[PDB]
DNA sequence: TTTTTAGCAGCAACA
DNA sequence: TGTTGCTGC
C-alpha cells in the first residue's frame, strides 16, 4: 500500500504532451494551407441523396491522422478536395474495447464491479449484444452480452487494460472478479476504428457535415495532388558509404508535377550548371531549372522553401526512408536547422519519415512488395529497365565526389535521371496503386504503402465483420510448446502446394516429339464430350445451348480427332507447347468449399449445434496433411534435460534490473523453452544420431455450411468486382479505340480512368490472393492453420487429376501447385468457336474444358448451404464450384534443367518463348541479378535468344552448343584477347555489403576480403568488384578475392599489394592474365553450361553437345543405364 | 551569328544517282558502333615503322600512317569484323529509323556541307571474341 | 604491334540531351 | 571484303544530326530559297536553332557513352598487299574504307515558335522628323532592310514577316522601327475615318489610294503615315490577297478595346455598361461591329462580377506562386474565361488550365459558377 | 511491435 | 551419402 498517487499525474502529463504536439501539428498544417474547417450548423432533415443542399463542404479524403483536441480523442482528415488546394476537417469519437462474461445471468455484477474499479479512467458504460461466431447455436441469432468501456481519449483506455489485465491471469492462473472471462477488441488501431465506424476511406470522396461524414459517388476519379519525387547526391569517401557526420549533400534533384528542378552546392560542384533538358522518352518530359545555391545551408533552405512554396501532399523516393531523409535531417541538425519545424517532416517509431499534411511515399516499398519483381531487379535503373522501358543514366559510385570538381554537368545529368525515374514510377504505377487501395482499406496512405499485405487482409475482414455486427477475435499467440506423442515439437506446419519435375530438355513447336497416348483416355473423353461441351456452354460461357447454331459441327470435328489419335496412339509429330493454370486456384477452392476460419468446427461444437439432425447436409468432411517436426527425445529425457537446467544460471536480460543473475524458474516461459530447445538439439544429436524427425499425418476437419458468412461473402463478393473491373476494363478499351484520334479532345480524362479500373482490378486481385495467404498469418486474428492444410491438400489433388490425364494425352513437362506445363500432339482438338443465334461467338479451348469439366463432377460441393430468409432462419442448399483452368499459349520453346543427381528434375526453373521469339517467362536463372559474375550474365545474355534457332530439339542445342564452344574458347585461351580492362570487366565478380562497420568486424570472405583489401590499398553498400587470383595455390577462394582497383593503380603500389595478396615476394609480372585463376572462372561457366544446356539434351536422352563441358558422374552412369 | 546548311552538291548527286542498295551508298560511306573503348596507341609515326614488311599491318599512304586494324566480311545481314590477331566481332546491318546525316562545319569560310545522309548501320553488341 | 582491342562495356549507356552553343560546333 | 584503316588525326568538323521523314522530305527539295540554315542569338548563351523556309526547330545535343566510327571508301595511293592471319571467310579485297571521324553525339531537332530578336530594335511612337533621332542616340546595330533582320533572327522567313506583322513592325525614313501602341492605333483611327469618309471597299483595299486618302491635307515632312506605315497597319488588321486587303473586323474590335482598356479604365474599376458606352461613342461613325464584356475580361480583370478593368500581362511575374499570389489579389473570387488568358504566361505544359489553376490558387464551384479563392 | 503460406535448388559443412 | 543451414526463388 504506496504508490496510488504517482500514477495519475504521469498521464496528465503525457496528454498536455500530446497537446503540445497537435498545437505544432495544427501550426504546421495551417502553414501548408490545411486551416481546420468547420462546418456550418444545420437542423434541416439528413438525406445523403439531397447532398447539394447538405450543408458543409464536399472533399475527397486524401490524408488521415490520430489527434488530441481541446484532450479528447479525434482523427484529422486533410481533404484534396475537389476545386481547393486542401482544407482539414476533424472527427472526434470515444476510444472503446469490450469485457466478456462467463455468466449472462450475472453481468449487472460485473457491470458494477468494473463501474467502481475503473472509476478513475473510464467514460461511460453500455451492455451491447454481437454475433460471436465461437459461441454455441449463434446461427439461431444468440448474440453474446458484452460490457462496451467508453474512454475520453486513447491514454484512459490504455491504463483501464492495465488495471484488467491482472485480474484475467489471476482468473486463468489460480466473486464477479471470477465472472470477468476476456477483454475484446481492445487493441484496435484508433484511426482504424473511427475509419472502420464511420465508413472514411482515403482514394474516397466524402462530405465533411456535423453528423459526421457521408460518402460521395458521383466522383470516382482522383484529384491531382501536387506531387513532388526528389533525389540527393552526396559526398563519399573512397570504398566506403556517404557518413552524414562528415559528408555533404552536392546536389537535390526533384520534380513537381512534371517541372524538373536541381539544387546545387557550390563548396562542391566546380561550375554553375545551366537549365537542361533530360526527356528520356517522348511520354517521360524532364525540363530542369537550376538553383546554384553558395553552400549546403543556402542548398537545405532553398528546398525547404521550395516545399513550403508549392505545398505537396506527396513526396516520393527511392529508399528515402533509409537514405535520404536521414541524411537530409542529420545535416539540418549539424547546420541548427530543424526539419520538422521547417516541414513538418519527422522519424517515426519505425525511423521511416512521415509528416502530417503530406505522404511520404517511398516507390522503393512498392518495388519490395507489390511490383512482382525478384530481389535482384528491385534498384532504381533494373525498375526503371522492367517498368519505364528505358535505360536511367548509370554512374559509378566511386566517380560521384570526383565529378563534382572533374564533370559536374555528367553528374548533374545523372542526378536529374534519379529524379525522374522516381517520378514517372511513382507516378505510373505507385499513386494510382495505393490510392486505389486507400479506397476499401481503412489506412492513410502511408501504412497502405508500408503494411505487410495480411495485415491489409486483416483491416478489411475487420471491416466486413464490424458491418455484420461480428465480435472480432482476439489475436491468436502461438504455444511456446508443443508436444507429439510425448515429443517436443520444433515446428508444426501442413503440406503445402505440389510441384513436379517430370521432364528436363529443349521442346519446340518445329522439333519432332514421341507420344504414347493411351487409346482408354481417349475413350474417357470421347464418352465425356457431350456433357464437357454443354458444360463449355454453360458453365464456362454462361450461355444456354439452345442458341448454339454448329454445337453439333464443333463435337464431330473434336470426335474426328479423337478417333485418330486412338487408332494411331504412338505418333511422332511437332508439339503444341501449353501452359494450363487454375484461375486464382486457393481463393477459388476456399469458395467453392466455403472455407473460412469462421466454420472448422470441432465434433463438440457441431454436436452442441441445433442443426444437427440425423440426415445433416451441412458438415461437409475434408481432408489435410498436417507435418510435424519434433526432437527425437521422449517425455522422460525432456524433463530430465529441464531438471538439469533448473540447476543452471542465467544472466538477467532487463538492463533497468540490479539483479545481474536469474535461477532458470525466473526466466520467462519462452526463455526457458529457448534454453530446453538448446540443450534438447545437443542431447538428441549425441544420443538418437539426428538433430529432428519429420512425420506427415493425413487428418479431417469438419467445414460447417450453415455458420454466418462473411468471410466467404467477402471473398465471393470482391472476386465478383474484380471480374467488373475486368469487364469495365474491356469496355473501356473499346471505348480508347472506337472513338476519333484527336488524342487532345477531353478524352484524356477517359485513359487515366482506365489505368484506375486496371489498378482497382488489380487491388481486388492482391487482396484475393492474400486472403489466401494472410490465412496462415501467425499473430494475425482469424488465423486457422486448419483450412489452409485443406485449401493445399484440394489443390494438390485437383493438379495431380489433371497431370494423370495430360500424361495419358501428352507428355507433362514441369508441375508447379496451380500450373501444368505440357506437350500436345499438333494433330490434338485444340481452340473452336461457337456461334450463337444472334452472331456472336463464344470461345472453346478443348484442353481446358476437358480438365474444368472433370473438376466440376469430382470437386463441387453439392452442400453448399445459403441464408435464404433471414428472419426465419432458412437456408437453401445448392452446388457450388468456382475452379477453372485457364490456358496460355502455343508457345514456340521452353527449356527445362536436370540435376547432376541421377533420376532428379529441377524444379521452379525454365525458360520460354512466345511465337515471335521473345522470352515469355523465365525462371531461376542469373544475370537478372546485382553483381554476379559478368562473364555468366554476358553468355546468360547472348544464350537465351539463341533457343529460338534450329528446326530440331538437336539442332536447337547444336546452335546453343555453337555459343557455348565461343565462350569456352575465350577462357581456354586465357582470354589474352580483346583488351585488358575488357578482360577485367568481365572477369569481374561484383558484390554489393549490406552494412559495413561491425557486421563487418564479424564474419570475414572473397567480398569481406575485397573490402579489407581495399581498406588496406586506399560503411554500408560497398560494391566489392574483385577477381579470383591463382596464388596461393591450395588456399580458400575467399583468400584469392583481389579489388579490380588495383590493376589501375601505380606499377610500385600494384606490386606491393600483388605480392603480399598472392603471397609470392618474387612476383615481377604484373599482367592480369598471370594473376587471374583461369580454371575457377572455367569451372563457373561449365557449371552454367550443364544447368541450362548439357543437362536439358542429356535429361531428354539426346546425346551431349558441348563435349568440352562432361556431365556429372551419375548422369552418365544413367545414360550408360538407359541404353543398355 | 547564323550560317546555311549547303546540300546542293549531295542533293544534285543523290538525284543523278541510283537509289541506295546496298550498306555501303554509291559516294562509298559507313558507320560503326563499338558498345566500349577503342584502345589504340598513343603515336603512330614512330610505331608504323617497326612493323615487319610482311604484315603490313601499319601501312603508309600519302605521308600519313594508317592502321589496318580489321576487315569485314558481310555475310547477308550477318556481319564480322575482325580486329588485330586476337579480336572477332559479330555484328548485324540494321536499317536506320531514322536516317543519319554527316555534314562538315567548314570554320575557315563559314560554311557548312552538307557529306551525306545515312540509312543503315552495323553494330556489334557481345563481348569480343579470338578470331578463330 | 599486337595491342589493338576493345575495352568491352557491359552495358550500352545513353547520355543526357544537352543544350548546343556557337562555341559547341566550332 | 573491305579493309578498315585508320587515321592519326581525325576532322572534328564532322558531326551527326538526326534526320526525321520530314526533314528529308525538306532536304530533298530543291524548289526552296534557303534550304536551312543554322541560326542562334549569340555565340556564347542562346540556343542554336536549325530553320528551313519556314518551319524552326531547336537543337539538342545527346551524348552517347559509345565509340563510334565513320569510314569513308578511298583509292590507295599505291598498291598494298596484306599478309593473311588466321582469319576465316575473307573474300578478295575490292575496296578500302578508311575511319575517318570519331563521333560521340547526335544532333536532335524539337520544333519550337520561332521568336524575333528585338534586342537593338528602337521603339518608334510616331516622332517628328526621326532620322535625326537615330543619331541623337548611339545606335551602334544597323538594320537597312527587313530582309537583314530576318537574317539574323532566329527564325524563318514566313514565321519572321508573320511575327513582324504582328507586334506592327515597320521602317521610317530608311531606319527599321517598331511603331507604339498609341500612334498605332491612332493612324488607324485616321486611316478608318478617311477610308469610310471616302466610301472605299474595306475588303479590298490596296496601299497606293489609302495612303493618298490619308496624308491629303498634311505637309509631307509632318506627315509620318507614310507608304510603309500603310504597309504595317493593312499588314497589322488586314490580311492580304494581285494582293489586296480585307479588314479583319472582329480583331479590330478587340484591338480597339484593348486601347480603350489602356487609355481610360486602366487606374479605376468602372461599370462594364458605362464603359460600352464610352468605348462604342470612341468608333469612327457606322463601322460594322457588335460587342461582349465577355471578351472584354478576358482581356482584364473583374475586382467584383458586375465590373472590369485593364492588366496589362507584361506585368505580371514568372514565378508562379507569385503571379497566383497577385491574381487572388486583384479580386478575392475570379471568374473562369476571365482568368484564362491571366495564366497561359505560367507553364507551357499544355495542361488542363484547372491543373496550373489549383496548382497555385484553388478552384471551389456553386450551381453553375465556379470561382479561384486559395 | 509488426509479422501471409509451403516446396525447392544448390553451395557448403559436417554427421 | 545424407542432413542442415541460408538465400531466394
Ligand atoms: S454441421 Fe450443422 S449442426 Fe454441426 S455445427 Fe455445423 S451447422 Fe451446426
Amino acid at each position: 500500500a504506496g504508490n496510488k498517487y504517482n500514477t495519475l499525474s504521469n498521464n496528465y502529463a503525457l496528454s498536455a504532451q500530446q497537446l503540445l504536439n497537435a498545437s505544432k501539428i495544427d501550426d504546421i498544417d495551417s502553414m501548408m494551407g490545411f486551416e481546420r474547417y468547420v462546418p456550418p450548423q444545420y437542423n434541416g432533415r439528413f438525406d445523403a441523396k439531397d447532398i447539394d443542399q447538405i450543408p458543409g463542404r464536399v472533399g475527397w479524403l486524401t490524408n488521415m491522422h490520430a489527434t488530441l483536441v481541446s484532450g479528447i480523442s479525434g482523427v484529422d482528415f486533410y481533404f484534396l478536395d475537389e476545386e481547393g488546394g486542401s482544407f482539414k476537417s476533424t472527427v472526434v469519437y470515444d476510444p472503446y474495447f469490450f469485457i466478456a462474461c462467463n455468466d449472462e445471468s450475472r453481468v449487472n455484477d460485473v457491470e458494477e464491479l468494473v463501474k467502481k474499479y475503473l472509476e478513475s479512467c473510464l467514460k461511460s458504460l453500455q451492455i451491447i449484444r454481437k454475433e460471436d461466431l465461437t459461441m454455441d447455436n449463434h446461427l439461431l441469432g444468440l448474440q453474446k452480452t458484452l460490457i462496451k468501456l467508453s474512454f475520453v481519449n486513447s491514454n484512459q483506455l490504455f491504463e483501464a487494460r492495465k488495471l484488467l489485465r491482472p485480474i484475467l491471469q489471476d482468473n486463468a492462473n489460480n466473486d464477479a472478479k471470477h465472472l470477468i472471462e476476456d477483454i475484446r477488441e481492445y487493441d484496435v488501431p484508433y484511426h482504424v476504428r473511427v475509419s472502420i465506424d464511420k465508413d472514411i476511406r482515403v482514394g474516397k470522396w466524402y462530405k465533411v457535415t456535423q453528423q459526421g461524414f457521408i460518402e460521395d459517388t458521383r466522383k470516382i476519379a482522383f484529384a491531382d495532388p501536387v506531387v513532388m519525387a526528389f533525389d540527393i547526391e552526396t559526398t563519399k569517401p573512397p570504398l566506403k558509404f556517404p557518413d552524414s557526420a562528415v559528408d555533404q549533400i552536392m546536389m537535390i534533384s526533384y520534380m513537381i508535377d512534371g517541372e524538373g528542378f536541381l539544387i546545387t552546392n557550390r563548396e562542391i560542384i566546380s561550375e554553375d550548371i545551366e537549365d537542361f533538358e533530360y526527356t528520356p522518352k517522348p511520354e517521360y518530359p524532364g525540363f530542369f531549372t537550376i538553383f546554384n545555391e553558395n553552400d549546403e545551408v543556402a542548398l537545405l533552405q532553398r528546398f525547404f522553401e521550395h516545399i513550403r512554396d508549392v505545398r505537396p501532399t506527396v513526396i516520393s523516393t527511392f529508399n528515402g526512408d533509409f537514405f535520404d531523409w536521414p541524411f537530409i535531417h542529420n545535416r539540418s541538425k549539424i547546420h541548427g536547422l530543424d526539419m520538422f519545424d521547417e516541414i513538418g517532416f519527422a522519424p517515426d517509431a519505425e525511423g521511416e519519415y512521415k509528416s502530417s499534411y503530406c505522404s511520404h511515399m517511398d516507390c522503393f516499398r512498392w518495388v519490395k512488395r507489390d511490383s512482382y519483381l525478384p530481389q535482384g531487379s528491385q534498384g532504381l535503373k533494373a525498375v526503371t529497365q522492367s517498368k519505364l522501358g528505358y535505360n536511367p543514366i548509370e554512374l559509378d559510385p566511386e566517380l560521384m565526389t570526383p565529378y563534382a570538381f572533374e564533370k559536374p554537368q555528367h553528374l548533374s545529368e545523372y542526378s536529374v535521371s534519379d529524379a525522374v525515374a522516381t517520378y514517372y514510377l511513382y507516378m505510373k504505377y505507385v499513386h494510382p496503386f495505393i490510392f486505389s487501395l486507400c479506397t476499401i482499406i481503412p489506412l492513410n496512405p502511408d501504412e497502405t504503402l508500408r503494411k505487410g499485405t495480411g495485415t491489409l487482409c486483416e483491416m478489411l475482414l475487420m471491416v466486413q465483420a464490424y458491418q455484420h455486427n461480428i465480435l472480432l477475435p482476439n489475436k491468436h499467440t502461438d504455444p511456446i510448446e508443443r508436444f507429439y506423442d510425448g515429443h517436443l515439437l520444433e515446428s508444426e506446419t501442413y503440406v503445402g502446394g505440389h510441384v513436379e519435375s517430370l521432364e528436363a530438355g529443349v521442346f519446340r513447336s518445329d522439333l519432332k516429339n514421341e507420344f504414347k497416348i493411351d487409346p482408354s483416355a481417349i475413350d474417357e473423353l470421347l464418352q465425356e464430350l457431350p456433357e464437357a461441351l454443354k458444360f463449355s456452354v454453360e458453365v464456362e460461357n454462361k450461355s444456354s445451348v439452345d442458341k448454339v447454331t454448329n454445337f453439333e459441327e464443333i463435337k464431330n470435328q473434336i470426335t474426328q480427332k479423337l478417333l485418330e489419335l486412338k487408332e494411331n496412339n504412338i505418333r511422332n509429330e511437332l508439339p503444341l507447347i501449353y501452359h494450363v493454370d487454375v484461375a486464382s486456384m486457393y481463393p477459388n477452392i476456399m469458395t467453392t468449399n466455403r472455407l473460412q476460419p469462421d466454420s472448422i468446427k470441432a465434433e463438440r461444437d457441431c454436436a452442441s449445434c441445433d442443426f444437427n439432425r440425423p440426415g445433416k447436409t451441412c458438415a461437409r468432411k475434408l481432408k489435410w496433411a498436417w507435418r510435424g517436426e519434433f526432437f527425437p527425445s521422449k517425455m522422460d529425457e525432456y524433463n530430465m534435460i529441464k531438471r538439469a537446467l533448473q540447476n543452471e544460471t542465467f544472466p538477467n536480460k532487463n538492463k533497468f534490473s540490479k539483479k545481474k543473475v536469474l535461477t532458470f524458474d525466473e526466466l520467462s516461459y519462452a526463455d526457458q523453452v529457448i534454453h530446453i530447445k538448446k540443450r534438447l538439439t545437443e542431447y538428441s544429436r549425441k544420443v538418437y544420431h539426428r538433430v529432428k524427425v519429420s512425420e506427415i499425418v493425413e487428418r479431417e476437419a469438419i467445414v460447417c455450411q450453415r455458420e454466418n458468412p462473411f468471410y466467404v461473402d467477402t471473398v465471393k463478393s470482391f472476386r465478383d468486382r474484380r471480374y467488373e473491373f475486368k469487364g469495365l476494363a474491356k469496355t473501356w478499351k473499346g471505348n480508347l479505340s472506337k472513338i476519333d484520334p484527336s488524342d487532345k479532345h477531353a478524352r484524356d480524362e477517359a485513359k487515366k480512368m482506365i489505368v484506375l479500373y486496371d489498378s482497382l482490378q488489380l487491388a481486388h486481385k492482391v487482396i484475393l490472393n492474400s486472403f489466401y495467404g494472410y490465412v496462415m498469418r501467425k499473430g494475425s486474428r482469424w488465423y486457422s492453420m486448419e483450412m489452409a492444410g485443406i485449401t493445399c491438400l484440394t489443390g494438390a489433388t485437383i493438379i495431380q487429376m489433371a497431370r494423370a490425364l495430360v500424361e495419358r494425352v501428352g507428355r507433362p513437362l514441369e508441375l508447379d501447385t496451380d500450373g501444368i506445363w505440357c506437350i500436345l500432339p499438333k494433330s490434338f482438338p485444340e481452340t473452336y468457336f461457337f456461334t450463337l443465334e444472334n452472331g456472336k461467338k463464344l470461345y472453346l479451348s478443348y484442353p481446358c474444358s476437358m480438365l474444368n469439366y472433370r473438376v466440376h463432377q469430382k470437386f463441387t460441393n453439392h452442400q453448399y448451404q445459403e441464408l435464404k430468409d433471414p428472419l426465419n432462419y432458412i437456408y437453401e442448399t445448392h452446388s457450388e464450384n468456382t475452379i477453372f483452368f485457364e490456358v496460355d499459349g502455343p508457345y514456340k520453346a521452353m527449356i527445362l534443367p536436370s540435376s547432376k543427381e541421377e533420376g532428379k528434375g529441377i524444379k521452379k526453373r525454365y525458360a520460354v518463348f512466345n511465337e515471335d521469339g521473345s522470352l515469355a517467362e523465365l525462371k531461376g536463372f542469373e544475370l537478372k541479378r546485382r553483381g554476379e559474375l559478368q562473364l555468366i550474365k554476358n553468355f546468360q545474355s547472348d544464350i537465351f535468344k539463341v533457343f529460338l534457332e534450329g528446326d530440331t530439339l538437336e539442332g536447337c542445342y547444336s546452335a546453343v552448343a555453337s555459343v557455348c564452344n565461343r565462350w569456352l574458347d575465350v577462357l581456354d585461351s586465357h582470354g589474352l584477347m580483346l583488351e585488358d580492362e575488357d578482360l577485367v570487366s568481365l572477369i569481374c565478380e561484383n558484390r554489393s555489403m549490406s552494412k559495413t562497420l561491425k557486421e563487418y568486424e564479424g564474419q570475414k570472405s572473397t567480398s569481406i576480403t575485397t573490402a579489407r583489401r581495399l581498406g588496406d590499398f586506399l560503411d554500408k553498400g560497398l560494391q566489392c568488384k574483385y577477381i579470383i587470383s591463382s596464388k596461393p595455390f591450395n588456399a580458400p577462394v575467399t583468400e584469392r578475392a583481389i579489388p579490380v582497383a588495383i590493376f589501375s593503380a601505380d606499377i610500385p603500389i600494384k606490386r606491393s599489394f600483388l605480392r603480399r595478396w598472392t603471397l609470392d615476394p618474387s612476383l615481377e609480372d604484373l599482367d592480369i592474365r598471370t594473376i587471374i585463376d583461369w580454371g575457377y572462372y572455367r569451372e563457373r561457366l561449365g557449371s552454367a553450361i550443364q544447368k541450362i544446356i548439357t543437362i536439358p539434351a542429356a535429361l531428354q536422352g539426346v546425346s551431349n553437345p558441348v563435349p568440352r563441358v562432361e556431365h556429372p558422374d551419375w548422369l552418365k552412369r544413367k545414360i550408360a543405364t538407359k541404353e543398355d | 551569328p547564323s550560317v546555311d546548311i549547303d546540300a546542293s552538291q549531295w542533293q544534285k548527286l543523290t538525284q543523278s544517282r541510283e537509289k541506295q542498295t546496298t550498306v555501303i551508298t554509291p559516294l562509298g560511306m559507313m558507320m560503326l558502333e563499338i558498345q566500349g573503348e577503342l584502345e589504340l596507341p598513343k603515336d603512330f609515326a614512330s610505331l608504323a615503322r617497326r612493323d615487319s614488311p610482311n604484315e603490313g599491318r601499319f601501312s603508309e599512304q600519302d605521308g600519313e600512317t594508317l592502321i589496318r586494324f580489321g576487315s569485314l566480311q558481310i555475310d547477308g545481314e550477318r556481319a564480322t569484323l575482325f580486329v588485330g590477331k586476337k579480336q572477332r566481332l559479330l555484328g548485324k546491318v540494321t536499317k536506320l529509323d531514322v536516317p543519319m546525316g554527316i555534314m562538315h562545319f567548314n570554320s575557315k569560310d563559314n560554311k557548312v556541307e552538307l557529306v551525306d545522309v545515312m540509312k543503315y548501320k552495323v553494330i556489334f553488341k557481345d563481348r569480343p571474341l579470338p578470331i578463330m | 604491334t599486337v595491342k589493338i582491342w576493345v575495352k568491352y562495356n557491359e552495358g550500352f549507356s545513353n547520355a543526357v540531351r544537352k543544350n548546343v552553343t556557337w562555341n559547341n560546333l566550332w | 571484303s573491305i579493309n578498315l584503316h585508320s587515321a592519326p588525326e581525325y576532322d572534328p568538323s564532322y558531326k551527326l544530326i538526326q534526320l526525321t521523314p520530314e526533314l528529308l522530305d525538306i532536304i530533298q527539295d530543291p524548289v526552296q530559297n534557303h534550304q536551312l540554315r543554322f541560326k542562334s542569338l549569340d555565340k556564347d548563351k542562346s540556343e542554336v536553332v536549325l530553320c528551313s523556309h519556314d518551319k524552326t526547330w531547336v537543337l539538342k545535343q545527346r551524348k552517347h557513352s559509345n565509340t563510334v566510327l565513320l569510314m569513308r571508301e578511298f583509292v590507295p595511293e599505291q598498291p598494298i598487299t596484306f599478309d593473311e592471319t588466321l582469319l576465316f571467310g575473307l573474300s578478295k579485297p575490292y575496296m578500302d574504307v578508311v575511319g575517318f571521324a570519331k563521333t560521340e553525339s547526335e544532333f536532335e531537332t524539337r520544333e519550337t515558335h520561332g521568336e524575333l530578336n528585338l534586342n537593338s530594335v528602337p521603339i518608334y511612337n510616331g516622332e517628328l522628323d526621326f532620322s535625326d533621332k537615330i543619331m541623337k542616340r548611339s545606335s551602334t546595330k544597323v538594320i537597312g532592310t527587313l530582309e537583314e533582320l530576318l537574317e539574323n533572327s532566329p527564325c524563318s522567313a514566313l514565321e519572321g514577316i508573320s511575327k513582324w506583322h504582328k507586334i506592327g513592325g515597320s521602317v521610317k525614313d530608311g531606319v527599321l522601327c517598331i511603331l507604339s501602341q498609341d500612334f498605332l492605333f491612332k493612324a488607324l483611327h485616321v486611316l478608318l475615318m478617311s477610308a469610310m469618309a471616302e466610301s472605299l471597299d474595306l475588303q479590298h483595299l490596296n496601299v497606293e489610294d489609302t495612303h493618298h486618302a490619308v496624308g491629303k491635307d498634311i505637309e509631307d515632312e509632318f506627315n509620318p503615315y507614310t507608304r510603309e506605315i500603310i504597309e504595317t497597319v493593312l499588314n497589322k488588321f488586314a490580311v492580304q490577297e494581285n494582293n489586296t486587303w480585307r479588314l479583319r473586323i472582329p480583331f479590330i474590335a478587340q484591338w480597339y478595346g484593348i486601347q480603350a482598356l489602356r487609355k481610360y479604365v486602366s487606374g479605376i474599376s468602372m461599370p462594364i455598361d458605362e464603359f460600352l458606352i464610352k468605348w462604342k461613342s470612341l468608333f469612327p461613325p457606322f463601322f460594322p461591329c457588335d460587342i461582349d464584356i465577355d471578351m472584354l475580361r478576358g482581356y482584364h480583370f473583374k475586382p467584383t462580377d458586375k465590373t472590369v478593368q485593364y492588366i496589362a500581362k507584361s506585368t505580371l511575374p514568372m514565378d508562379p506562386k507569385e503571379r497566383f499570389k497577385v491574381l487572388f489579389r486583384l479580386q478575392s473570387q475570379w471568374d473562369l474565361e476571365d482568368i484564362k488568358p491571366l495564366i497561359e504566361e505560367l507553364n507551357s505544359r499544355g495542361m488542363k488550365i484547372d491543373s496550373f489553376i489549383m496548382k497555385y490558387a484553388r478552384r471551389k464551384r456553386l450551381g453553375k459558377k465556379t470561382v479561384v479563392t486559395s
